[PDB]
């Protein structure tokens, strides 16, 4: 399983 | 065509690969998304039903590819 979230815009 | 699409992953105006998710048919905004060990591909977890990230040691398949092992009748 490979994950990634590219919320670099949230402070969260 | 046999194929709606011949990637899953456009270009924007800045170039960059812009994925998009096989399940909705939508792209990343810029949200957490889930690799298949099968497809590889990049899906949105609210879609494959991922709430979080999960230890990426773990094997996980989309709702077809773990579909396609556990196998249905024939419906
Ligand atoms: N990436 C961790 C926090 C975050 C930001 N946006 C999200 C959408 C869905 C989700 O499960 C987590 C998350
Ligand atoms: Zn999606
Ligand atoms: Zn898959």
């Amino acid at each position: 399983a490979r994950t990634k979230e590219t919320a670099r815009k949230s402070t969260g | 065509g046999s194929h709606m699409a011949m990637a899953y992953v456009i270009r924007d105006e800045w170039g960059n690969q812009i994925w998009i998710c096989p399940g909705c048919n939508k792209p990343d905004d810029g949200s957490p998304m889930i690799g298949c060990d099968d497809c590889d591909d990049w899906y949105h977890w609210p879609c494959v039903g991922i709430m979080a990230a999960p230890p990426e040691e773990m094997q996980w398949f989309c709702p077809k590819c773990a579909n396609k092992i556990k196998k249905d009748k024939k419906h």
